[PDB]
């Protein structure tokens, strides 16, 4: 049995709220008892300013309701900091919204508003939650952007050691290794490898990448991402197309990663991008009218869904 | 003009590929190729003369569509409570749908609909989710709000547009309380950072004449940051300081988030500042747009992110971002001295076969088929059907005549900024700017014989506008409005 806060004595000094949409508002919703209960009375909390304990109740009550509703998000967090709440048990309360299936936009910004003002000296704890939350959901794209914000936000107070980025690569590598098609790890590689300000350049690295890639396109030629990572890869650094192509011609029917001697099963061929690799390696050679014949053939038989991109890329040959 | 956009039924379906590598990723692919492939088998070819007995009818069931707007616009039931902070994108959701539709509100709906928006402005600026009483302002729910009026307000005195135009200091000192230093903005008061914040934030200001320089700083810098090495966007980028030393990109190319990224870009690129705006790679941009468009076997949709499952809802997100990163790379090339670069029939057909609910039921438009229809994907299907129905291009003809009948002296007054030096330098900076933006606002034509509509004319819906994502014919008086032109 529900009982309404009007009968309640811990809320009986006030007075509630009405939400003011107008006499017949367009799209409105048919909210339950409790949940414009709840709205009635934190409007009244809100136009008194009330920082308080029964305040800090109320608005969990709301966002286990509706976990979407912003504005309760951004009072609620001003409670915490205005009362001198134990942020960590806050953190606590969301590890336990994690279960319950609450998030949302406003759910994973609380974390983070959470992370930065407790500001650990060592946020170790907070990146294990994140990995193990990514198990259910492996391509979250909240929480995948949550872990670069945690990462960059954490290594600009110098707190990311060495052995933590290695351990991050090293979990990275992992994730890659169940599902070498998820692009968020491959993403997140890219953070560790290239983009971060921390990481390292040299003819080593550029090496070791070069071959990592080269293996992940030969386990699945026809994974996009692999491809990508690639191109990506050769222009970031202005690596130039020619020298790898030996491993990549296979794909279009050394010092580097081959192929099988038979390729996989279920490799039907001429994978599209290798095509794309190989018209991309005759304009750095000149050869304008070989890779006008290449994206010939990817516009009107191996990719035609891209019959008029490919199309385009063969007349900006002449 | 369908030499380089085949029907996907003109075209083999076959599986993506396993190389003997199983994976999660495979696993959802290959299952749902199965359920958009045997839909499509049993529909009949929207290319037909005549349709083929013992299939379904792929036409627009545009009646079906308008009853599930109709209901899901004057009652929602309490299981859509999670939706109580997203009210305005309820409205715009509805009536641009029904704008597309072809379907007109009466004076009394709209009048309502104008009321109710307006209960949601704050005095102190902005909209916010739901009525100012209960809700903080918000710049995803501003954007919603303004484009709203654009469709069901007017010049009147119970029109609306009046009230924006009293609002457009509040509205601009919300939005500077919003700006970051490193150019991003909070969505609201202690609120996330991404560039839906900006693209929301820099279409309003856009129309309503309150774009100053202060507004922008750094914007563009934020927004070419978030350009992935995959060749999208990201929602944001973060600063390292030593104005700051460098900005990195936080998440992968995400179609939604290019969209927002590439339409903020161009609206960017019609202000005259010096050095401004950052550039992108425009190429990269539009290489990664024709790359998500699926299969056959999936029906020609669009994939919001490499290695996921295509959705409806990418239709906008997606095929929306290719006229502007079109132009984007045209400029470029005119700078440095035509068929479809996406197949426009593919995805009109992705529309009518996968993407419409299953004929005698609910209507509205739907991410894939076995998801239920709502009010978000039925918008952004019909918005990115009337991109592949119409030939979109930013015409600089069309912008040059604009710059010819642009009236300086007319204009509402200037904004007051933040800063003592945060405004224009002198009246013929201003005036400049003013025109610029105005023309180039109102630059997008539809093209003279470039018109596709799969499965005969009366499947057409009317022809939106890129960047801002409402019918022409409401962007100009809209516009026009608040720039006092005429
Ligand atoms: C009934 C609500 C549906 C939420 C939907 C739309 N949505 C949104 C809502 C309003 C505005 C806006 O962006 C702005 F402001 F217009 F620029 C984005 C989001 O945030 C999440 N989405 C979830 C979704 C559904 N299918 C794919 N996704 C992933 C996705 C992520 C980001 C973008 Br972007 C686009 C898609
Ligand atoms: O598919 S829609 O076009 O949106 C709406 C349906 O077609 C309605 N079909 C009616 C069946 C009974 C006779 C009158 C028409
Ligand atoms: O005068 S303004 O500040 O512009 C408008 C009112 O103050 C808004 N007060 C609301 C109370 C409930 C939570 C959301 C805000
Ligand atoms: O105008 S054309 O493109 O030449 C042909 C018409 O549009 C076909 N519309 C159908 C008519 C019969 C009912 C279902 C729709
Ligand atoms: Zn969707």
């Amino acid at each position: 049995t529900y009982i309404p806060m009007s009968q309640r004595r811990s809320w009986a000094d006030v007075k509630p709220i009405m939400q003011d949409d107008g006499p017949n508002p367009v799209v409105p919703i048919m909210y339950s008892e409790e949940y414009k209960d709840a709205m009635d009375y934190f409007r009244a909390i809100a136009a008194k300013e009330e920082k308080s304990e029964r305040a800090l109740e109320l608005t969990e009550i709301i966002v286990r309701m509706n976990p979407a509703h912003y504005t309760v998000w951004q009072y609620r967090f001003s409670l915490l900091t205005s009362l001198n709440k134990s942020l960590e048990d806050e953190l606590r309360l969301m590890n336990e919204f994690a279960v319950q299936n609450l998030k949302s936009y406003q759910v994973w910004h609380h974390r983070l508003l959470l992370l930065d003002r407790i500001s650990p000296q060592d946020p170790v704890s907070e990146i294990e939650y994140i990995h193990g939350s990514l198990l259910p959901d492996p391509k979250n794209y909240h929480t995948w952007a949550y872990l670069h914000w945690l990462y960059s936000h954490f290594s600009t107070l110098g707190r990311i050691s060495e052995a933590q980025w290695g351990s991050e690569l090293d979990w990275c590598n992992e994730m890659l290794r169940v599902d070498g098609r998820n692009n968020s790890a491959w993403g997140w590689r890219w953070y560790l490898r290239v983009s971060r300000p921390g990481a390292e350049t040299s003819s080593r690295s550029l090496q070791d990448e070069l071959i990592y890639i080269l293996k992940s396109i030969h386990l699945i030629p026809h994974n996009v991402s692999a491809w990508n990572y690639l191109r990506g890869f050769l222009k970031h650094f202005s690596l130039p197309l020619v020298p790898i192509l030996p491993a990549i011609l296979p794909y279009t029917a050394f010092g580097f990663p081959m192929p099988s001697d038979p390729l996989p099963e279920d490799t039907p061929l001429p994978v599209p991008l290798a095509l794309e690799y190989l018209a991309d390696s005759f304009i750095e050679q000149n050869r304008v009218d070989d890779a006008a014949k290449v994206f010939e053939k990817l516009s009107s038989e191996y990719d035609q869904m891209r019959a008029g991109y490919w199309e385009f890329r063969r007349r900006e040959c002449a | 003009a369908t030499e380089f956009t085949p029907s996907v039924y003109s075209l083999v379906s076959k599986p993506l590929p396993s190389n003997s590598r199983p994976s999660a990723t495979l696993d959802e692919q290959a299952e749902t190729e199965d359920l958009i492939s045997q839909l499509f088998d049993l529909t009949a070819d929207p290319n037909a003369l005549v349709s083929e007995h013992g299939k379904r009818y792929s036409g627009l069931r545009k009646q079906e569509h308008t009853q599930f707007l109709a209901s899901s616009f004057f009652q929602l039931p309490g299981k859509f409570v999670s939706l109580d902070a997203s009210r305005p994108w309820l409205v715009f959701w509805t009536v641009h749908s029904l704008d597309l539709l072809g379907v007109a509100l009466d004076q009394g709906t709209k009048d309502r609909v104008v009321s109710t928006l307006l209960h949601f402005l704050s005095p102190k600026g902005g909209f916010g989710g739901g009525p100012a009483n209960s809700q903080i302002p918000h710049l995803l729910p501003t954007y919603a709000s303004v484009c709203s009026l654009a469709i069901a307000g007017n010049d009147s005195s119970t029109g609306g547009w009046k009230d924006l135009a009293a609002a457009r200091q509040s509205i601009y000192e919300f939005f500077m309380r919003c700006k970051r230093p490193d150019g991003g903005f909070v969505v609201c008061e202690g609120g996330e950072v991404d560039v839906r914040g900006t693209y929301c934030l820099l279409v309003v200001a856009t129309l309503l004449d309150i774009i100053t320089p202060e507004l922008l700083h750094n914007v563009d810098k934020f927004v070419s940051a978030c350009q992935t090495y995959e060749g999208g966007f990201a929602c944001a980028s973060f600063p390292f300081p030593s104005e700051p030393s460098c900005r990195v990109s936080m998440a992968e190319a995400h179609g939604g988030y290019t969209s927002c990224s590439l339409n903020s870009h161009f609206l960017l690129t019609s202000v005259p500042l010096p050095s401004f705006p950052l550039s992108i790679d425009a190429n990269a941009a539009l290489r990664w747009t024709v790359l998500q468009q699926g299969e056959p076997i999936e029906g020609g949709g669009f994939r919001g992110r490499t290695n996921k499952l295509v959705d409806g809802c990418y239709s906008w997100w997606v095929g929306g971002g290719a006229p502007v990163a079109e132009e984007l790379v045209r400029r470029e090339k005119s700078r440095k001295v035509i068929p479809p670069i996406f197949n426009r029939v593919a995805l009109q057909e992705f529309t009518l076969v996968a993407a419409q609910q299953d004929p005698g039921s609910t209507g509205g438009l739907r991410d894939k088929p076995g998801k239920r229809p709502d009010q978000y994907h039925t918008c952004n299907n019909l918005s990115g059907l009337s991109i592949a129905q119409h030939k979109m291009s930013h015409s600089p003809s069309t912008v040059s005549s604009n710059r010819l009948k642009f009236d300086a002296s007319k204009g509402l007054p200037a904004v007051k900024p933040v800063a003592p030096g945060g405004g224009w330098k002198n009246e013929d900076e201003r005036q400049n700017a003013r025109r610029e933006i105005w023309a180039n606002a109102l630059g997008w034509i539809e093209e003279e014989g470039g018109e596709i509509i799969v499965g005969g004319k009366d499947n057409r819906i009317n022809t939106t506008t890129p960047v801002f994502n409402i019918l022409g014919l409401r962007l100009k008086p809209f516009i026009n409005y608040f720039y006092c032109q005429e």
